[PDB]
DNA sequence: TCGGATGTATATATCTGACACGTGCCTGGAGACTAGGGAGTAATCCCCTTGGCGGTTAAAACGCGGGGGACAGCGCGTACGTGCGTTTAAGCGGTGCTAGAGCTGTCTACGACCAATTGAGCGGCCTCGGCACCGGGATTCTCGAT
DNA sequence: ATCGAGAATCCCGGTGCCGAGGCCGCTCAATTGGTCGTAGACAGCTCTAGCACCGCTTAAACGCACGTACGCGCTGTCCCCCGCGTTTTAACCGCCAAGGGGATTACTCCCTAGTCTCCAGGCACGTGTCAGATATATACATCCGAT
């Protein structure tokens, strides 16, 4: 019978190691493709500086991390530990993004 | 008590400003407290001295009106009398024991507020019972509760402003937030054998026999004369992370003690630090702590031992010194 | 030629990493899709501004300063890419 | 204090000059002390305290300068 | 055909750093962030000062409009210390 | 002092008083610019820069580093109560977040 | 035995009548005194235009009504009907006012 | 200053519990806990302290002794609280 | 058109092209102002004014009042999904709120 | 004395165009003036920033058009661009 | 379902003060003309963006077992809503006083502008040590079994 | 309570590489000096509107009593997230190759600022009347205890 960790300790392990670090957590090629897809929906035959895509990724990941902090607060308010889509919706509603 | 106007002035206040001699006499004989303070700190004596009503001053001082009590900016009645140039009021106040060497927050004696030679020479040297406990166990807590429900008194579990009586289990005063808040706000610190005493006698007997000497005694005396708080005029910057007494504990205790919490580190060679011209009232008369009132409080566990204890106007004090000052109600020198 | 369904390249592991940096211990299974939707909106709001700057400069390359201006224009000031 | 105090004066070079000045000393006396310590003529000196310039007539104590408090010295004639 | 030289506060930030911390250095990305910071605060203070001059029908930005903009923008102790430093620099300059 | 050395050294500053003066003159802020506006603004900017750099150097020493990286600027800004309020709506590239976990997620 | 309404119907009655109307809900003299007290803490011997105090009251009441809307949303999230101080704190935290 | 200084104090209690209840009813709140009122007062104070301090900061710059409605409007606009109907 | 009637009517507008031109010139926005910038800006301002005024007049008629008050402007702005996006951080004096009661609080 | 300018008569002319029979109160007209000034400041500030970014010293009508595209939400921006373009072509021609 | 008790909506007089319109005028906008520099256009250079392979391997995807957390039901007790009688102080109106906002007129000092000059600061070279990476030994959380 | 095995992370030392920190040439932007016109500082005067007080009316706040509905704790179930192992996909890195389009420069013209003259558009003020507020009376819809 192999060794096994209880559900929740590796999650805390990951919380600590991803709050210590500062790299980007999304893969770069898929995000670049997503950026180009949205851009082609706006204007055709666009080119991007690599710095432009890197700035977009910085902004997007900062936004998502902040939104997940607010989502966690909303989940803890409802006396829960799991974050649910309604927590995201309440956070966005209060920040003035959803209405 | 008695209702006041929006500026905090009691009827005795307004009578003192207006100089109504029959009104002040009638109010005084009716039980009106002469030692009341408005929202800025002025007593009726301050108003009488500032305007020049000699007879009002005499009636007030007759009715146990404290003469050394400090008003707004720690002005004293002698400060008001000398600043407006009323020689007879100065004579009366000195005859009634008002100190000529007291200072306000700016460290200016009444002499410094005048220039008249004669009065300069005269100035020159020629309530419901609120109960609360500190770390009491089950039987003690229940027995204070039963005393509360037989005396019809309000007992609290968390400390707040309107507390009057604080009960300590041991003989000495406990070094906990409960007793520290009690001593800073001047509450009655009573040993446990007091409360059971009432249960043994069924009477609200005397409490000066149950007051710890040289500890809460000085604080209670200081408050009963309406003098400033212990840390009046002192600024504190809390540097580092703390383990014994948390940051919130120290901040709350500082604020409740009359001090002010600084948010930036007090660089000694900075104009903001140098230009703080306040004076610590409860310091030694001639120590460095009168004008050097800014402290950097650090915990001994962090152990940032400075090369010099004081540099400029800024001391570097361990949190142990701060706690010891709070327990003893005194600004203990760091040198 | 066009690109499609690249939002699915923001995988579930990446969303859980972003949640872990946010301090999240447990994640419901319906979060990921929700998150992707949110991300799309944010991205569409920024790129639309960035491209609008790019068209005004009469450029055909979107520069990093277009993105910086687009983010600052909606209260998301970003330090480190110029400006 | 009130008998003898030790103050500092900061120069644009970054060096700190230590002066033993009486609390009742005038700014002219402080300029004379700086002249003795460094050789700078008083006419070239301007003293700054608390974002104000110090006048020659008024004394140190009336500017509320305590012990171990820092002044600033700027050259008015032939600086650099 | 010469390249266009671009300006930055890199040397000034480095001088300030070698004042406060004579031994530590700084990387290129940290200097980029510091230049962004200086530019951001410059436009904040200058825009507030411009609005202040427009409200009072003044056609000049003086040092007291910069002072009021500093008081409006920075939080408490920061504003107090920044006002102190600005005043000392202005008097040091005019004296 | 009214010297001729340079306006920065005349003011006692490291930041450029002349460059700040030009940026105020050409930035479309007002019709005129006083002679003491660039000095005051350069002094304020230098003070804020020194604040952030001192805190960041402290954070770099705590990590046993002798070179400031954006992580240390992030830590310095977010750990200061007033700098975190001045830069509340600012994201710092390659900066990360402050490590803190809500107390209800920790094991009992 | 007099007539009595169940707890909750008069509350809805008040909700409707205060959302139909547009007047100020705080008394004017107490609010003016509060404004002057805060101002005296900032600068001494200040005078106020009556329009200044009216603008301050407009802004304050609009702020409080919006904050109570967000507080009600936070209370409903926690599966409650009663608004509690923690709902106010969560709302202010998410709006970026509390941190 | 030779004359005394008189100050106001404890006027936040003039924001009574019925007034907070009316403000909650306009906000759609059906039921209110007893600890809201004190909480609300604290919140209000902070808001006011942030606006007044800016308004006075404008008033001092114009070298005025009267806080006009335009000072309040500017102070509100400065923190994303644009108010229509009092000027500007 | 190459007319000389007046710039507002020349553009076909009711808002003042000349006043907008002066406000642009003397507002510290740029060194120079193009000839067509005041015309474009006045046209946009007039369009937005007409949008809000039409919605507010509809609100006034629905309340069977023949005069617009701040309540009608508030209702118009908050009920349109884009005027509420443009004016979402704006409080309107004597405006009130949109009447909504969350479905949870209604009687069973 | 001093005379102060306002957009009251233009707002009233527009109102008489769109709703020929309704009137407007003094407070609603004050709110309308505040709205016009607010939007003017927004669009002119964005146009100024656009001209500064591209190192232009002139605010032309395409800076105003780009500012309108950046500030107004979708259909509002579409119709406002249409109105501005129509006005400029009618004025020039 | 059923009928009182109640709160809100609908209809009529009528009073007022605020909205809409008219008038004098004066200042700001418009028309004409001149000069100069901003911006449009053309041409060129070269950077840096896009596209393509090939390999390696880090990470994503999938599956499964199980435990812990979400959620529903239930009971209690306490604190909040509702209503009534009492008390407070807000609101209104009116009078009286004066500080200070607001405007006008001199007139001086400061900021713009222009020409000349020269040192500060930027771009390019380059070189070493700070930090990254790796590899082994040591310590410390973790968890299942007593 | 407690020890003990398995993982995870940290500590210490060795190697290397590339970017930070400093040097050098040069050029252009900041500094200096003089002139000029006007912005704004200062003094004075007007008159508005902010402040203070007083008395009366009554609306709203306050205190209290009662009851019930809702918050909160507890228990039980079950399902769905987590942890871990294995397989598969495609990210990432290194490389090379083209060429589009971003910068840069030179020239030129035409669009806008600046000045002056002139006059009507819009602002302040004065005045009539009617839309909306308020009082008064019923009528109907809603709530709730009791059928």
């Amino acid at each position: 019978k192999p060794h096994r960790y209880r559900p929740g300790t590796v999650a805390l392990r990951e919380i600590r190691r991803y709050q210590k670090s500062t790299e980007l957590l999304i893969r770069k090629l898929p995000f670049q493709r997503l950026v180009r897809e949205i851009a082609q929906d706006f204007k055709t035959d666009l080119r991007f500086q690599s710095s432009a895509v890197m700035a977009l990724q910085e902004a997007c990941e900062a936004y998502l991390v902040g939104l997940f902090e607010d989502t966690n607060l909303c989940a803890i308010h409802a006396k829960r530990v799991t974050i649910m889509p309604k927590d995201i919706q309440l956070a966005r509603r209060i920040r003035g993004e959803r209405a | 008590a008695v209702k006041r106007n929006h500026r905090g002035e009691t009827l005795l206040h307004i009578a003192s400003i207006k100089g109504d001699i029959p009104s002040v006499e009638y109010l005084l004989q009716n039980g009106s407290d002469p030692n009341v303070k408005d929202h800025a700190g002025w007593t009726p004596l301050h108003e009488a001295c500032n305007h020049g009503h000699l007879k009002v001053v005499e009636l007030l001082l007759q009715h146990k009106a404290l003469v050394n009590t400090t008003g707004y900016q720690n002005d004293s009645p002698l400060h008001d009398a000398a600043k407006n140039g009323h020689v007879d009021i100065v004579k009366l106040l000195l005859s009634y024991g008002a100190s000529r060497n007291a200072v306000n927050i700016f460290g200016l004696r009444p002499v410094d507020y005048t220039d008249d030679e004669s009065m300069k020479s005269l100035l020159l040297l020629p309530g419901p019972l609120v109960l609360i406990g500190s770390g009491l166990s089950s039987e003690q807590q229940k027995m204070l509760s039963e005393l509360a429900v037989i005396l019809k008194a309000k007992k609290y579990t968390e400390f707040d402003s309107t507390v009057t009586h604080v009960v300590v289990p041991g003989d000495a005063v406990q070094s906990t937030l409960k007793c520290m808040l009690g001593i800073l706000n001047g509450c009655w610190i009573l040993k446990f054998e007091w409360v059971k005493a009432c249960l043994r006698r069924k009477v609200c007997e005397q409490e000066e026999k149950y007051e710890i000497p040289e500890g809460p005694r000085r604080s209670r005396l200081n408050r009963e004369q309406l003098l400033p708080k212990l840390f009046d005029g002192c600024y504190f910057y809390l540097w580092g992370t703390f383990k014994h007494h948390p940051k919130d504990n120290l901040i709350k205790l500082v604020t409740a003690g009359g001090g002010q919490i600084l948010s930036r580190k007090p660089k000694p060679d900075s104009d903001v630090t140098q230009t703080i011209n306040t004076v610590a009232y409860h310091a030694r008369p001639d120590s460095d702590q009168r004008f050097c009132t800014q402290y950097i409080i650090y915990e001994d566990l962090c152990n940032y031992h400075p090369e010099r204890v004081r540099q400029g106007k800024v001391w570097k004090a361990p949190s142990s010194w701060f706690i010891d000052c709070v327990m003893s109600f005194e600004l203990l020198p760091l040198d | 030629k066009v690109l499609r369904d690249n939002i699915q390249g923001i995988t579930k592991p990446a969303i859980r990493r972003l949640a872990r940096r946010g301090g999240v211990k447990r994640i419901s299974g319906l979060i990921y899709e929700e998150t992707r939707g949110v991300l799309k909106v944010f991205l569409e709001n920024v790129i639309r501004d960035a491209v609008t700057y790019t068209e005004h400069a009469k450029r055909k390359t979107v520069t990093a300063m277009d993105v910086v201006y687009a983010l600052k224009r909606q209260g998301r000031t970003l330090y480190g890419f110029g400006g | 204090h009130h008998h003898m105090m030790q103050i500092f004066v900061k120069t644009l070079t970054g060096k700190t000059i230590t002066l033993e000045v009486e609390p009742s000393d005038t700014i002219e006396n402080v300029k004379a002390k700086i002249q003795d310590k460094e050789g700078i003529p008083p006419d070239q000196q301007r003293l700054i305290f608390a974002g104000k310039q110090l006048e020659d007539g008024r004394t140190l104590s009336d500017y509320n300068i305590q012990k171990e408090s820092t002044l600033h010295l700027v050259l008015r004639l032939r600086g650099g | 055909r010469k390249r266009s030289r671009k300006e930055s506060y890199s040397i000034y930030v480095y001088k300030v750093l070698k004042q406060v911390h004579p031994d530590t250095g700084i990387s290129s990305k940290a200097m980029g962030i510091m230049n962004s910071f200086v530019n951001d605060i410059f436009e904040r203070i200058a825009g507030e000062a411009s609005r202040l001059a427009h409200y009072n029908k003044r056609s000049t930005i003086t040092s007291r409009e910069i002072q009021t903009a500093v008081r409006l923008l920075l939080p408490g102790e920061l504003a107090k210390h920044a006002v102190s430093e600005g005043t000392k620099a202005v008097t040091k300059y005019t004296s | 002092s009214a010297k001729a050395k340079t306006r920065s050294s005349r003011a006692g500053l490291q930041f450029p008083v002349g460059r700040v003066h030009r940026l105020l003159r050409k930035g479309n802020y007002s019709e005129r610019v006083g002679a003491g506006a660039p000095v005051y603004l350069a002094a304020v900017l230098e003070y804020l820069t020194a604040e952030i750099l001192e805190l960041a150097g402290n954070a770099a020493r705590d990590n046993k580093k002798t070179r400031i990286i954006p992580r240390h600027l992030q830590l310095a800004i977010r750990n200061d109560e007033e700098l975190n309020k001045l830069l509340g709506r600012v994201t710092i590239a390659q900066g990360g977040v402050l490590p803190n976990i809500q107390a209800v997620l920790l094991p009992k």
